[PDB]
């Protein structure tokens, strides 16, 4: 109001996110004929896709020979069958599409005696439908897949007239009557407030990795979208759902990839001995990410922990060819040797299991629209579209496969790309946003910008970091878990009570982390009271209380003469989380999984099955 | 204990009669990590937080801390703080640049000289592609081994004196190694005519084998070796 | 828009606001093979300005050269002194001739690394102060 | 296009390995025809020389033709002075080696 100056801007297509799967839903929407906006906090290059290292997922068949329906059973058994087989359908197929695509667009993927794209061994997959081994499917940059991804995508989207908005901390959704009209946004440049407004809007920000304390992803990686969804009353799915990857740097946290598992790589705990032969009988430490990850926690409670404080693990790489670990691992070998300070091919790497992806995030279709819930039933929000991490499609289900997540990016990137171009042309009017309209996104803005709480920003940050990580860990318990909501709770209270002692207008980043902290505690929220709720072991999220899979059937025995049990008695369900903004207290409703593929004939529909690998 | 001294650059844009002044903080390292970026966050959170600057992944592969530590360009998340307690470290913002806010640089001429160059593959015909992967042998993608690491940080492009004096018309060794990168590329078809987009002398020829640049590359990458490269194939090329 | 429209709203940007340049000649370390840079051109000014003095007297300044070489025996010629005055002439002119060498391997493409910067650089320094006294002394 | 700055650029080197070679042949053969290869060398190397500076720090759309036309004139006064030297006076390396044993 009178400090704050409006800019209105007029477009046909917005789309906030500018890593991977925004990055592809803008210049795709441009290709297509679009007046395409992109509006971003970070500058494209800055984005986390780059920090992405052990590949892509494409059935190209180029070691041997492979199918992209193999690659279905993959996902679908990895997702623990919360998995919408409808998007793992939609993504299987589009995978061998998208990549060779990717090639062609500038990608110099690795090589091999052939010429074509190099694949190789990731966490969890098989030939056959899982009776025919070890599948090698995973295309890769040498270790440096995802910087490649990045920068070969973005490289190809100047191309297009895009309207790129780069360093744009966007607020809130512009929502009116139950339609998205665009997005209100703050200029982190000079300080000023941005309506950007279209026909439609693409939601890719990421996940919400920095809501724990130690993580592989970004300080950015905050969840914003996902809080802005929040904020407009809409759901979030699957929220309780959070990735654990087995092998990271004890120290700062940083990621080292899945592709040592992989290329020839092994783990060893305090003794000596290959634990992962263990828990996995003919998987080994190849096995899925939740699997893995929930030995090597569960061998540090038995005492058989390494190093000093004996709280952490070991990544064999002594044993590999040198001449291997140079090209096929080169990005681990800088990365291990600056931060840990140990040497890639002489000694082996400490590890632990760090948060590392978002299963949840907003529900979508498999066309990459977005979904309320309303009379028990999915409705479509016009106007508002999801992709990629950020996003809640449920392809990855209950827990991510290895290397999936870069194809969540460009198949529904493209997607929303697609949706945007079949229905709803370029030129249509575009709707009338109220004259008022973003009130309160500007007086949350003025409200941060002159705070003079008793506890600082940090300092509330720290308290709702310890917290998850403690109380919303690998393992849970529900005594635990019943402290730790309640904790948050008390935290969401304190958030009229923070501290801000920049107050400027031009690059105030006391206020945008403030902004960040904020959107972090509307996913924190929904993240650990869907997690008390919620009373089995599936995937990610297992429970010490609950540890039974509870789906509609008992799949120990076949399903003829059994009956069925009621949709409001078995969690074979979505978990949809909404919050009041004001109170701070969450209420959940749920929804059914899409079981049906997208043709019977060409892709059949996988039956829940014994999850062990 | 083991307090260390902070040399920080600071400006506020939004104050009135500010000049470029230097800041002090004494932060304990046993409290601390053990890189730079680790420092800049701690004081950030602990002691002022008025203090801005462009952080992200920590991983030293998104280069978001690019800026110039006791006289070197490198990435603040992976250079180290020097545990010698009786040197004081100096922080700057990357050398020659328009300052936004605290060691925050304008690299808004430096991205658009990226578009300049065109970073993309470009073939003859491109009614056929989308549909089919292109074949690369193993020795040709040995060829782009060493120049697709690149960051685009700018650290070597803000080290040369040459990007100082001729920020506008000289592209920089960043941009220049990736018109190489592109021009090695056997997919790519459009070699010759990327060669004549730098057939004026302040585009290309504006550098002087100072080799500022390939000493500060974070990533340890060389783009002086590229940009003789690149005067090579200049020399020589055919039509 | 455009590739250059990007150049030019970020100069008519800059210019008129009251943004200052981030220092670089203050703060930047000194480095042996940055410093050279700056003395090839220190030597290749100073003695291109060496001819152009050389040829415009020359053409401009009355009387022949041998009687400017008696000129200067007015000085009355000072053994340590005149050993002096020549070698603060191939002092310039040798380290550009070496330094010279290595700018044109460099085109080549030889040795670019940067401890073959610094070994390279030495030899180039080395052979200045041998090739400096030596030919003084003839 | 047409490729006139790489030309430039050859044209530098083509004269700085022609200088590296008159050196030790002005030395080896001091003659007349010696007198006039390293004049026109010497001249022309400067030229482009000191050409490089000034579009590297000569700032300006008046300044930097004005300071090329101030050039221009410079070199070819100091041309036109050795070959004057060269014919009418001893000669560049006959004239080097009466100072040299001074
Ligand atoms: C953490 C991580 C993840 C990861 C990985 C390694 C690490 C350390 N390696 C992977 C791999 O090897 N293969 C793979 O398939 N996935 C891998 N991942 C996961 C994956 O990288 C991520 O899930 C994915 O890249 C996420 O992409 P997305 O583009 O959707 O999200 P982002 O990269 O975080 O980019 C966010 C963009 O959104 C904009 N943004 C965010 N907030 C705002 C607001 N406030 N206003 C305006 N814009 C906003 C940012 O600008 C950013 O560009
Ligand atoms: C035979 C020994 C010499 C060699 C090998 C040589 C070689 C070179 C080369 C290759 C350059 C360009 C450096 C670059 O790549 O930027 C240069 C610079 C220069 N040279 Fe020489 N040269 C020699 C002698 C001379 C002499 C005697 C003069 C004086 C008339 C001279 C005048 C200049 C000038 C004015 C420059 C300025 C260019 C710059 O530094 O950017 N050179 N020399
Ligand atoms: C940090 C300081 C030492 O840095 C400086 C400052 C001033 C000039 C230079 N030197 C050049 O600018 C230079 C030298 C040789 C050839 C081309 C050039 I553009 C370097
Ligand atoms: S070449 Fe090296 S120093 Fe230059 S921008 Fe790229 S990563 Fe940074
Ligand atoms: S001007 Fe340049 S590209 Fe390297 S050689 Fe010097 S920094
Ligand atoms: S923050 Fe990613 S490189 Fe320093």
């Amino acid at each position: 109001s009178t400090q704050y100056p409006v800019v209105d801007h007029e477009f046909d297509a917005v789309v906030v996110g500018a890593g991977g799967a925004g990055l592809r839903a803008a210049f795709g929407l441009s290709e297509a004929g679009f007046n395409t906006a992109c509006v971003t906090k970070l500058f494209p290059t800055r984005s986390h896709t780059v920090a992405a290292q052990g590949g892509i997922n494409a059935a190209l068949g180029n070691m041997e020979e492979d199918n992209w329906r193999w690659h279905f059973y993959d996902t679908v058994k990895g997702s623990d069958w919360l998995g919408d087989q409808d998007a793992i359908h939609y993504m299987t197929e589009q995978a061998p599409a998208s990549v060779v695509e990717l090639e062609n667009y500038g990608m110099p993927f690795s090589r091999t005696e052939d010429g074509k794209i190099y694949q190789r061994a990731f966490g969890g997959q098989s030939l056959k439908f899982g009776k025919g081994g070890q599948a090698h499917r995973c295309c890769c940059v040498a270790d440096r897949t995802g910087h490649s991804l990045l920068h070969t995508l973005y490289g190809r989207s100047l191309r297009y007239d895009t309207s790129y908005f780069v360093e744009y901390f966007a607020l809130d959704l512009l929502m009116e009557n139950g339609e998205c009209r665009g997005v209100i946004a703050l200029c982190i440049e000079d300080g000023s407030i941005h309506r950007i407004r279209a026909r439609n809007t693409v939601v890719a920000t990421g996940g919400y990795g920095r809501t724990y304390f130690s993580c592989t992803s970004a300080h950015t990686s905050t969840g914003d979208g996902t809080a802005m969804v929040t904020r407009a009353g809409l759901p979030c799915q699957d929220l309780e759902f959070v990735q654990f990857h087995p092998t990271g740097i004890y120290g700062a946290g940083c990621l080292i990839t899945e592709g040592c598992r992989g290329e020839g790589g092994i783990l060893i705990n305090s003794q000596g001995e290959r634990f992962m032969e263990r828990y996995a009988p003919v998987a080994k430490d190849l096995a899925s990410r939740d699997v893995v990850s929930r030995s090597m926690t569960l061998e540090i409670r038995e005492g058989r922990g390494c190093g000093p404080e004996k709280d952490h693990v070991y990544l064999q790489l002594h044993h590999l060819p040198p001449e291997q670990l140079a090209v096929r691992l080169p990005g681990i070998s800088e990365t291990a040797m600056i931060f840990a300070g140990v040497d890639v091919t002489k000694e082996p790497i400490p590890v632990l299991p760090t948060v590392h992806y978002n299963m949840g995030g907003i529900p979508t279709n498999y066309k990459g629209q977005v979904l309320r819930h309303v009379n028990g039933q999915d409705q479509v929000v016009p106007g508002l579209y999801a992709c990629g991490e950020a996003a809640c499609a449920s392809v990855h289900g209950a827990n991510r496969l290895g290397a999936n997540s870069l194809l969540d990016l460009v198949v529904f990137g493209r997607a929303c790309a697609l949706s945007i171009a079949e229905s709803c042309r370029p030129g249509d009017k575009v709707p009338s946003i109220k004259p008022n309209a973003g009130e309160e996104s500007v007086m949350n803005l003025d409200k941060l910008r002159f705070a003079n709480g008793t506890i600082r920003t940090s300092e509330l940050r720290l308290s709702m970091q310890k917290s998850m990580q403690s109380h919303a860990a690998v393992f849970r318990v529900g005594s635990v878990l019943q402290e730790g909501c309640e904790k948050i709770l008390r935290l969401y209270g304190d958030l009229q009570h923070l501290k801000t002692f920049d107050r400027g207008m031009v690059w105030n980043t006391d206020l945008v982390e403030t902004l960040e902290l904020q959107n972090l505690m509307l996913c924190a929220l929904q993240t650990i009271y869907g997690a008390e709720a919620r009373k089995e072991s599936r995937g990610a999220h297992a429970r010490e209380d609950f540890k039974e899979r509870v789906d509609e059937y008992d799949y120990s025995k076949p399903i003829q003469g059994q009956q069925k049990k009621p949709f409001q008695e078995h969690w074979r369900k979505h978990t949809l989380s909404y919050v009041d903004v004001k109170t701070g207290k969450v209420s959940l409703e749920y929804r059914p999984v899409i079981d049906k593929t997208l043709n019977e004939a060409d892709c059949a529909t996988v039956p829940p099955a014994i999850r062990s690998y | 204990p083991r307090i260390k001294k902070f040399a920080i650059y600071r400006w506020d844009p939004d104050k009135t009669g500010d000049k470029p002044h230097m800041q002090t903080y004494e932060i304990d390292l046993n409290n601390c990590g053990p890189m730079v970026l680790d420092a800049l966050i701690k004081i950030k959170n602990e002691i002022d937080s008025t203090l801005t600057f462009r952080r992200s992944c920590r991983e030293g592969i998104c280069g978001s801390c690019a800026m110039n530590i006791n006289g070197g360009n490198t990435l603040a998340c992976t250079r180290r703080i020097d545990t010698n307690l009786d040197k004081v470290s100096k922080i700057y913002p990357l050398p020659h640049m328009y300052v936004i806010k605290d060691l925050v640089p304008d690299l808004s001429n430096f991205y658009a000289q990226y578009k300049s160059i065109e970073p993309y593959l470009k073939k003859k015909d491109e009614s056929q592609e989308g549909k089919q992967q292109y074949l690369q042998s193993i020795e040709e993608r040995e060829k782009l081994d060493g120049l697709y690491e690149c960051i685009l940080c700018a650290c070597c492009s803000t080290s040369c004196p040459s990007y100082w004096w001729n920020g506008d018309k000289y592209l920089g060794p960043a941009v220049l190694m990736q018109a190489y990168r592109w021009m090695i590329d056997s997919r790519d078809d459009f070699t010759e005519e990327r060669l004549a987009k730098l057939q004026d002398p302040f585009s290309l020829y504006r550098c002087h084998t100072i080799m500022n640049c390939t000493g500060t590359c974070p990533k340890g990458l060389n783009p002086g070796k590229a940009i003789a490269e690149i005067k090579k194939m200049m020399a020589t090329y055919k039509e | 828009t455009t590739a250059k429209e990007e150049m030019e709203r970020f100069w008519n940007k800059n210019l008129g606001s009251n943004r200052p340049l981030s220092p670089h000649i203050t703060i930047y370390r000194w480095s042996l093979p940055m410093a050279m840079s700056i003395c090839h051109r220190g030597t290749g000014i100073a003695l291109s300005a060496g001819v152009s003095l050389f040829g415009l007297s020359a053409l401009l300044l009355p009387g022949n050269f041998e009687s400017h070489l008696e000129l200067v025996k007015s000085l009355c010629l000072g053994p340590t002194l005149i050993y002096t005055a020549k070698f603060g002439i191939v002092f310039p002119l040798m380290y550009h001739t070496w330094n010279g060498i290595r700018h044109l391997i460099w085109d080549l493409g030889k040795g670019l690394t940067i401890p073959q910067l610094t070994q390279s650089g030495v030899v180039v320094l080395i052979l200045t102060v041998l090739s400096s006294v030596g030919l003084a002394a003839m | 296009s047409s490729k006139a700055a790489s030309l430039h650029w050859t044209g530098e080197r083509v004269v700085s390995v022609l200088l590296l070679g008159l050196l030790p042949a002005a030395y080896l053969n001091p003659c007349s025809a010696m007198d006039y290869s390293l004049a026109a060398a010497l001249t022309l190397h400067g030229h482009w020389g000191i050409g490089q500076v000034v579009t590297d720090y000569v700032r300006g759309d008046a300044l930097q033709k004005a300071a090329k036309a101030g050039l221009l004139a410079l070199s070819a006064f100091t041309f036109a002075g050795l070959c004057y030297f060269n014919y009418h006076d001893v000669g560049i390396c006959k004239a080097v080696a009466m100072l040299w044993k001074l």
